[PDB]
């Protein structure tokens, strides 16, 4: 839903319908859930800590459920942080972890977890979605591959990667998930072939091009104790049947599309599958709240030479002002003269950058000429006495 | 400046928090010998090209410029490299290894929107190596996420830089002794700017060169003297700046009239290529066209008069330069639009008596509902003054209205003087024109 009001007045019919069926503890829930207060936060990898206790991954952590805290879950996303920056070279993410942004990051656990599931996620770019999902698929043990759009824009990479994937999927058996965006569309088609994959999965003659039976029968030996036939015998037909069901079941995609242009609508209208199946979710711009929380977080590191109190608040305050406000330059210039212009959270980052660096230059430079503002203060001094 | 700057100084007075009145944002970030070493690698002397040098200084990440005219190549072929096209086999496979492996820096300059994506992984592994790549065409419609990597500077030239380069390029051609004797003084005066530099110099040394016993040295009052001597040479450069701003600005005051002309002309026929494409073509053009024709027709004797024989002949030359592109529909527009882009500066004439003149009943009964459209539409300075029984007369001006040719023999005698000035008097018998006949 777009607005929040919209999500206010849902969770005000929540509330109503609650009251309303549970006519015997209402005023429990009055006291504990039904209050706009953070309630019930439920996550996977939070609530249990592997403890490292011969090996790092001592055990899989429990997976059903967790409760609410902010604190733990924040501590251990930085923990995992430092993980995924030794992981990956040059992995260069300073991702900034403020409560929406942890909210998405349970959003894309929920949808990549779950068996058939998959989301499309949409969003202006910087809302870091493509970022976010890095993360949520490491966690997740999931592989990732994303299209790469040769010199010559074609057909076949689709097909071989999507070959690849089913066999991880399939054969290995292995867990995937699938990361397309709008840089890897070129035209309609690709669109066509993603689509029947969500919904059936057999692509024609592409695994049925004398292979189908090479691969299958690389594969009955799980089945001798999988479906356990009372360990006898198996069949044909059904070995492909349980082969659709693995590849469906560990073959999760996870779009990222723009909201605005032109495209985007009719592409939708054009392929019923694609908003069907998967789940939708929306990211909001970033509000005053997360801009100081940012703001403080770049702050405290720093303030070392800008010591002032009650003066910082304010600060970092005036700097979300500065950011909301470069937002509606940019609508009144595109709106006056029909020139596009655009802003992303990254450019914020790079704002920070120069305000620390060219603050520790001019203040260093300029306090050593202060210095020697004080410096003829040694002299006048001296000369007096 | 002002949209933001009035936009940034409010939000600190709501805010309450402190800040200090006056921006002189150049003045503060940088010392000016780099400036002036940049002018002479190229950088436009005027305040526009000095942030924009500043914003290529501080390189926050690669840029990629708006470039109509070509200031930012040619300042980037002399700033420091004094180059591979993007188009070209080789420069995907070979220009790429070289630059990332030794840095030779691979200018790119045909950005038309289309970038081959081999492009963006190389842009986000040598540490001597940088990259800077413009556009060409104006009005970019650059991805958002185009906008996400590099910084974007738009070096769209203004009428006010434009004169003063066409004054030094008029300078230059009317009369080399003239720019002998420009470039003589400025040099002059540059070096005894730095001469107070030097000064400044002499100040610091008497002031932490000994860093103790200054007052023993005796010979701090040689260096007290020596301070005044240096002031003395300023005292000249000070009368120079006066010989300066008078006698150049007057040899530029014979000229300045003329590059106010001719930057006129020039964002006359920028916006004929919005009017249709293919009416497109560089400044270059238009340079060559006007020091040629200070050279066809310029000097003769009494320079005063050759100065009106400027008014009077480049405009002919660059007019039937551009009528010889002109479709027969266009003729009689881009001759209109030359004339208002001239008076809009001149005769100061309001953009609102344009809209007037462009675009736009119960008093009068015998005129007809169509023309009555056009009562309502000139009714609503003295247009709301007159249309009374001055105008609803009806003694000769019926003959007027019939007659054709109404402009020339029978002319209104409605404002008869307002006509005789003339001033203005064509424009407001021009609106006159438009809203009845
Ligand atoms: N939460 C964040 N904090 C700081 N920078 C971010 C954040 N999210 C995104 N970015 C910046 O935006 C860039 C692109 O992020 P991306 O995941 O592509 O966003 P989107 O998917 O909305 O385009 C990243 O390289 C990063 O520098």
């Amino acid at each position: 839903l777009v607005n929040n009001k919209d999500k206010d007045t849902v969770m005000g019919y929540i509330q109503e319908v609650s009251l309303e069926s549970f006519s015997q503890i209402e005023n429990e829930i009055l006291e504990k859930y039904s209050s706009e207060k953070t309630f019930l936060f439920c996550d996977f990898l939070r609530p249990d800590v592997i403890n490292e206790d011969g090996i790092i991954e001592e055990e899989a952590p429990k997976i059903y459920e967790a409760i609410d805290s902010l604190t733990e879950l924040r501590k251990r996303c930085n923990f995992l942080l430092s993980f995924y920056n030794d992981r990956n070279p040059s992995k260069k993410m300073p991702l900034v972890l403020f409560d929406d942004a942890l909210k998405h990051l349970l959003r894309i656990s929920r949808i990549i977890r779950q068996p058939r599931s998959s989301g499309l996620l949409v969003g202006v770019g910087g809302s870091g979605k493509q970022s976010l999902t890095r993360l949520a698929g490491f966690i997740g043990k999931n592989l990732i591959q994303q299209i790469i759009v040769t010199k010559t824009y074609s057909d076949k990479d689709l097909k071989e990667d999507i070959k690849k994937g089913f066999d991880d999927a399939g054969h290995l058996g292995k867990q995937v998930t699938f990361l397309m965006t709008d840089s890897e569309v070129k035209k309609e088609e690709f669109l066509e072939y993603i689509n029947m994959v969500l919904s059936t999965g057999e692509i024609p003659n592409l695994l049925a091009k004398d292979e189908r039976e090479v691969w299958l029968g690389d594969i009955s030996q799980a089945y001798c104790k999988e479906k356990n036939l009372g360990n006898i015998d198996p069949p044909q037909s059904e070995l492909w049947t349980y082969f659709v069901d693995r590849v469906r079941d560990n073959f999760h995609i996870m779009l990222c599309f723009s909201p605005v242009g032109q495209k985007f609508r009719e592409r939708a209208r054009k392929f019923p599958a694609l908003f069907n199946e998967c789940t939708i979710d929306w990211f909001l711009p970033w509000p005053e709240e997360a801009l100081v929380s940012v703001a403080e977080t770049f702050i405290k590191n720093f303030d070392k030479l800008d010591t002032k109190e009650e003066t910082k608040q304010e600060l970092m305050k005036h700097m979300g002002n500065v950011h909301l406000m470069v937002n509606e330059i940019c609508d009144e210039y595109y709106q006056k003269m029909r020139r596009q212009v655009y802003v992303t959270p990254k450019s914020f980052l790079s704002y920070l950058n120069s305000y620390k660096t060219l603050y520790i230059e001019k203040y260093d430079e300029l306090d050593q000429q202060e210095e020697s503002f004080k410096i003829g203060l040694n002299k006048i001094q001296e000369a007096t006495i | 400046n002002k949209l933001a700057q009035q936009r940034f100084v409010v939000d600190m007075k709501k805010r309450g928090v402190p800040v200090t009145p006056g921006l002189e944002l150049t003045s503060f970030l940088i010392d000016d010998a780099t400036i002036g070493e940049w002018n002479l690698q190229g950088l436009p002397k005027d305040d526009l090209s000095i942030q924009n040098g500043i914003m290529v200084t501080n390189s926050a990440r690669y840029p990629l410029f708006i470039d109509p005219q070509g200031q930012g190549q040619n300042w980037i072929r002399n700033k420091l490299s004094a180059i591979t096209t993007l188009s070209h086999p080789k420069f995907k496979d070979m220009f790429l290894k070289y630059c990332m492996e030794s840095g030779l820096t691979l200018i790119v300059e045909n950005i038309e929107n289309e970038v081959d994506p081999m492009m963006d992984p190389v842009l986000e592994l040598s540490k001597e190596f940088k990259l800077f790549m413009t556009c060409r065409l104006a009005n970019p419609s650059f991805s958002p996420e185009l906008s996400a990597k590099t910084t974007i500077i738009d070096f769209t030239v203004t009428q006010s830089g434009l004169e003063q380069q066409l004054l030094g390029k008029v300078i230059s051609k009317e009369q080399k002794a003239l720019e002998d004797s420009l470039n003589q003084l400025l040099a002059d005066v540059n070096q005894n700017q730095k001469d107070l530099q030097r000064l400044d110099k002499n100040l610091l040394e008497r002031l932490i060169n000994s860093q103790g016993n200054l007052l023993d040295d005796t010979e701090l009052m040689d260096v007290l003297n020596n301070t005044k001597t240096q002031a003395k040479e300023v005292a000249a450069k000070l009368i120079d700046a006066e010989i300066k701003t008078k006698e150049i600005n007057e040899k530029r005051e014979q000229y300045r009239p003329v590059a106010i002309r001719g930057s006129a002309i020039y964002f006359t026929m920028i916006e004929v290529s919005l009017v249709n494409w293919m009416y497109n073509s560089s400044l270059e053009q238009f340079l060559k066209l006007f020091i040629e024709s200070i050279d066809l027709s310029e000097k003769a004797q009494l320079p005063s008069n050759r100065v009106k024989n400027i008014i009077s002949f480049l405009t002919f030359h660059v007019y039937r330069y551009v009528n010889r592109g002109l479709f027969e529909k266009d003729k009689i527009t881009f001759i209109l639009m030359m004339a208002f882009k001239i008076l809009t500066t001149a005769g100061t004439i309001s953009s609102g008596d344009v809209s007037l003149f462009l675009k736009s009943q119960k008093q009068i009964s015998y005129l007809e509902d169509n023309q009555w459209l056009n009562i309502l539409a000139l009714s609503k300075p003295f247009f709301k003054e007159l249309p009374d029984l001055i105008s609803r007369s009806e003694n000769q001006w019926r003959n007027w209205i019939d007659k054709n040719d109404p402009e020339n023999f029978p002319i209104p005698d409605f404002a008869e003087s307002i006509n005789q000035e003339k001033e203005i008097g064509s424009f407001i018998s021009l609106c006159l024109v438009r809203s009845l006949r």
